[PDB]
RNA sequence: AAGCUCCUUCGACGAGUCGAGUAGUUUGGGAAUGCUGCUCAAAAUGGGAGGUAAAUUUCUUCUAAAGCUAAAUACCGGCCA
RNA sequence: UUGACCUCGGAUCAGGUAGGAGGACCCGCUGAACUUAAGCAUAUCAAUAAGCGGAGGAAAAGAAACCAACAGGGAUUGCC
């Protein structure tokens, strides 16, 4: 058995967590945390932007990793998240924003390294269709399989996620028990604390057909682009007061 | 803001009138060798890359291979006659060519080329 | 934007993305047979000929630093694989 | 400098477990210490802090070794002692 | 676009068996809440009361989670001699208490 | 034609062939002096690529220098050493180009170009007279080479912002004070 | 056709340790009768103490495979083997990195 | 000797160099801003940079590791005025 | 035996060339601290002063592995 896993029933699932060339370093210590959660996942270099997308997927063939996390920065400022089944299963895209990694010393809290976590899902997770795809992705990649031989004994932290706007928000916290008075359970706040705003989901590991499309995701590049046309339209304005002064001038 | 030792390097500009005569006197002396001829060179016509700048026309650099050869100048004797040439613009509008082919034929209208020799 | 007629432009000689030149490749084909073989790409021939393919492409990156480096390496000794077996 | 016991500080989790803890101003349950067998296990370790540097490793060894059985036995009674009261 | 039909059946294809009635909760360890979390949330950018409603959620999974892992016996509490690896390094936490031993200097010294 | 298989040759530089040439050449240039006249150039076709032509005036000087750092690392590079060297044995000639012949664990091998200036044939011959005025005097020490122009920054676009058109220059340009006559 | 997630022969956690203790220090445990615990929650015994004479003996003639190090998995020296001395051997030499 | 025009023929373009990892230094600039040392070490419908959620990494723009070049610019020094 | 080639040498051999000074401005290397602010440390002074090497009437740079996202610009340098 070349699993890692002692169990009576086998959820063998393998991660290739994955980044792109050009990454922040506020984004590779977000990878950075999410790889030590993840004893099943190993960390992945830089991948190439001219390639095609489908080529990760014999990557993580490569690796015997039928779940790809991949981190993609466009600008060296935006983060977008995938997370797909890597033969033929549903691929999500994500744009992910205000990260807030590990090592900001204002978390208190601390968890087992490979430890097994409880997933804390919404209640938005179990009726929209779409919300139940990323579900199931989510628990794949989050997963820590039972009987794996890299994860910690004795559970101490729960990972949580929410659905308040038309995002999602990954939270992280560590379950601190406490004697009740004449036990009672804690939570603190241990590690990444970002937001998900769900771009497309498609059939297919990188591509195929489309199956939901956000149609209100507002792109970082949308908000700068409208700062340029208002610089521009400014210029203009004063261009054609000036004109038409000249004009009425003359008159 | 002079935290650093700023007293060291202060240029004044006592000379902008001095500068401005030794200018005109260079100007003075390329007339004096090209007598007959301009002391410029004819330069083309181009639109300001940004959206800011966009509805506003300036001078380029020099004159396309395209546009020269539609007003029939060969691009050998264009540097020789007054005309500069820029091999690394691309005309992509039928708009810059057409402007600056009529300024080659202006051009073209006003010249008194001479003999040779 | 603006409306304006565009323009068919002349190909560029400065493109290198068309036809390349057959007497490069025939250089780099002779030249291969001539000098050898890298001690690591050694190690990469082993490993496709025993069949551990995967293996072979995480040597290769390893070595190389890209994934693409690893890939078009891959291929490139996949194919002395095959010209070598048929001239044998 | 002010001692964090009179700082409201929390406790944080590191390699040392916090484990179960008490709410503050409230009763923490007294656990006496009265056995033999757990007199020995704290006896243990204050003779071992006292001598401190020891430059044999076999003598090193060996005062690590006794807090080992110190401690053993200390779980062993204890142990006992849960397996009468939940049967007799 | 919002194909549920398509959606639907790429879950069915990548789905695990999650049923309670036959999958016992170590499997998983997944807990879907009862309530909603923007019902608890009225304004979004109210950063005191959205952080409560995260944390009122996680609290309901961790409770009933640790009800059904000591009903199946798996061991939940990390005991006093388990020393292993964390998520963040002792030199981190050790920054960590020593900006509350800071601040908790400066707001006692303020009062002195 | 022999020059464009010498080019691929040399881009394997772990092959059989190659490897077993650098490994003789490197125990026969250890056996020699740190600075020695070679007759000839190892690698004809990259000397050729950086200017060297067979006339009387061109002579290759190959030298070894000592690799490593002094945890300080030199701004220059390991090659502008090389060529200042040779230069200074040298001090009539005037430095061309260099190139890497060989490296060893101990030392790093170049072949260095230099043109003779007083001689006629490079004198009568453009090209390189050049080379013959005196504002070319050694440009190794200046970073004028091409190993200099890489250590210097001398490359256009937003990446290259402080150091082309002289990163001291632009310092002082930057923090000069200008003050006109009409403020 | 689909993954099987496995770890080949060659991976970096194709051999994974029984101790489920990271990379944390030793000088933890050094006064318990366990040495870490296992991924079912059960702790692992020390295995037993050697004799003093054969202390004394290993001090006065190290044996081949003396390392310096502690093994996590059981708190007893780390050895290495006669295949693993070879593999230094052959690597620190260079004359074969691989056989046949 | 030279410029062009046409074409049922051809059209060679720089390697211990890019690049990956790491250490020091530096910049407003971890898509490492640049440089240097060390380990490994490339490609040919190739390579570099950028744009782009727009459904795949499409589109835009250049061609590095060889070299020369006046002028507008600096000047407490040299010959003077 | 003789004679080529290669490589390495001798000569007060025939003809040349370099060193030193100057260094205001210029091209590189190397390289501080006083001082300023802040629980501390990084930072600031400063990629400066001192030190070393190399040019000229100017030097350096320079004819895009550039800027841009445009209806596009088009080597370098300098002023606003």
């Amino acid at each position: 058995d070349r699993s890692n896993i002692i169990a009576e029933r086998k959820n063998k699932q393998r991660v290739l967590v994955l980044s792109s060339r050009g990454v922040t370093y506020r984004h590779r210590h977000l990878l950075n945390d999410l790889a030590s959660m993840l004893p099943h996942g190993r960390k992945d270099a830089k991948f190439d932007t001219k390639s095609r997308l489908y080529e990760l997927c014999e990557l993580a063939e490569l690796y015997n990793c039928n779940n790809v996390l991949f981190f993609e920065a466009r600008k060296g400022k935006d983060l977008y998240m995938w997370f797909s089944k890597v033969p033929n299963g549903p691929t999500v895209k994500f744009y992910a924003q205000n990260l807030h990694t590990m090592e900001e010393l204002h978390f208190q809290g601390n968890c087992l390294k490979g430890s097994r976590p409880i997933l804390s899902f919404d209640a938005a997770f179990e009726q929209e269709p779409y919300l139940k795809v990323i579900k199931e992705l989510f628990l794949h990649t989050f997963g820590v399989p039972q009987g794996h031989k890299k994860s910690k004994p004795f559970i101490d932290h729960v990972l949580s996620f929410s659905v308040a706007d038309g995002k999602i928000w990954v939270r992280n916290y560590e379950i601190r028990e406490v004697e009740k008075v004449k036990t009672d359970i804690n939570l603190i706040e241990i590690g990444p604390r970002f937001v998900l705003t769900p771009i497309i989901i498609q059939e297919g590991s990188f591509g195929g057909p489309i199956l939901y499309e956000n149609k209100r995701f507002i792109s970082p590049n949308k908000i700068r682009a409208e700062l340029r046309k208002a610089k521009a339209a400014r210029h203009h304005a004063r261009m054609e007061q000036q004109r038409d002064l000249l004009a009425r001038k003359r008159q | 803001h002079f935290r650093k030792h700023w007293q060291r390097r202060v240029r004044c500009h006592f000379d902008q009138p001095g500068k401005k005569v030794t200018r005109r006197l260079a100007r003075r002396a390329k007339a004096a060798a090209l007598a007959p001829r301009p002391v410029d060179k004819l330069r083309p016509i181009v639109r300001c890359p940004t959206v800011k700048y966009n509805r506003r026309t300036r001078l380029g650099r020099g004159f396309t291979l395209e546009e020269l050869k539609a007003a029939g100048i060969p691009r050998l004797l264009a540097p020789t006659i007054g005309i500069a040439v820029d091999h690394r613009r691309k005309n992509l509008s039928e708009e810059s060519l057409a402007a600056n082919v009529q300024r080659l034929k202006d051009y073209k209208a006003r010249l008194i080329l001479f003999p040779r020799k | 934007g603006h409306k304006t007629t565009r323009r068919v432009l002349k190909e560029r000689p400065s493109r290198r993305k068309g036809a390349q030149s057959k007497r490069t490749q025939f250089v780099r084909s002779l030249i291969r047979e001539v000098a050898g073989l890298a001690p690591y790409e050694r190690r990469v021939i082993e490993l496709l000929r025993n069949g551990k393919d995967k293996r072979a492409r995480k040597f290769s990156k390893k070595k190389l630093g890209t994934f693409g480096r690893a890939k078009r390496k891959c291929e490139e000794l996949q194919r002395i694989i095959a010209e070598s077996r048929r001239a044998h | 400098v002010y001692s964090e016991k009179e700082l409201g500080i929390p406790q944080l989790n590191t390699v040392t477990p916090v484990g179960v803890t008490k709410p503050k101003g409230k009763k923490k349950g007294k656990v006496f210490v009265d056995d033999r067998e757990s007199m020995n296990t704290i006896l243990a370790m204050v003779e071992a802090e006292k001598q401190g540097q020891i430059e044999s490793k076999i003598m090193r060894a060996r005062q690590l070794e006794e807090i080992r059985e110190a401690r053993r036995i200390e779980a062993e009674k204890k142990e006992a002692e849960r397996k009468a009261l939940l049967e007799n | 676009i919002n194909n549920k039909e398509g959606l639907l059946t790429a879950l069915r294809r990548i789905q695990l068996d999650i049923n309670p009635k036959t999958t016992p909760f170590s499997f998983h360890q997944s807990v879907v809440a009862s309530k909603r979390t923007e019902d608890s949330i009225p304004q979004i950018e109210d950063d005191l009361q959205r952080e409560l409603a995260f944390m009122n959620q996680a609290l309901e999974a961790a409770r009933l989670g640790r009800s059904l892992l000591r009903k199946e016996g798996v061991p939940f509490t990390r005991p006093t001699d388990y020393f292993a690896e964390m998520v963040r390094t002792d030199a981190t936490m050790e920054k960590v208490k020593q900006k509350l031993i800071e601040e908790a200097t400066a707001k006692k010294a303020a009062a002195e | 034609g022999a020059l464009k298989y010498l080019e691929e040759l040399s881009k394997k530089k772990q092959s059989d062939v190659v490897r077993f040439l650098l490994r003789v050449r490197c125990w026969e240039y250890r056996q020699l002096n740190v600075i020695h006249r070679a007759s000839r150039p190892s690698r004809p076709d990259k000397a050729r690529r950086l200017g060297y032509k067979a006339k009387q005036g061109y002579v290759i000087y190959r030298v070894r220098v000592r690799r490593g750092g002094r945890q300080l690392k030199y701004q220059r590079s390991l090659r502008a050493t090389a060529e200042e060297r040779v230069g200074r044995r040298c001090s009539n000639l005037r430095v061309l180009n260099s190139y890497w012949v060989n490296q060893d664990s101990t030392y790093k091998y170049y072949e260095v170009i230099l043109v003779d200036p007083n001689h006629k044939a490079i004198r009568r011959d453009p090209r390189i007279n050049w080379i013959c005025n005196p504002v070319h005097k050694h440009r190794e020490c200046r970073g004028l080479t091409s190993t200099g122009k890489k250590s210097r920054g001398l490359n256009k676009g937003h990446r290259f912002n402080k150091t082309r058109a002289g990163r001291r220059k632009t310092w002082k340009r930057h923090n000069t004070l200008s003050l006109w006559r009409y403020r | 056709d689909e993954i099987d997630p496995v770890y080949d022969s060659d991976d970096t956690d194709y051999n994974v340790p029984v101790n489920t203790i990271g990379n944390i220090p030793l000088s933890f445990y050094d006064s318990y009768p366990h040495i870490g615990y296992d991924i079912n929650g059960k702790k692992i015994m020390r295995p037993a103490t050697g004799d003093a004479l054969q202390n004394l003996l290993d001090s006065i003639e190290v044996p081949e495979g003396w390392t310096g190090l502690t093994d996590p998995n059981t708190g007893k020296p780390l050895n290495l083997s006669r295949d693993e001395l070879e593999l230094i051997r052959k690597v620190q030499q260079g004359l074969i990195p691989d056989d046949v």
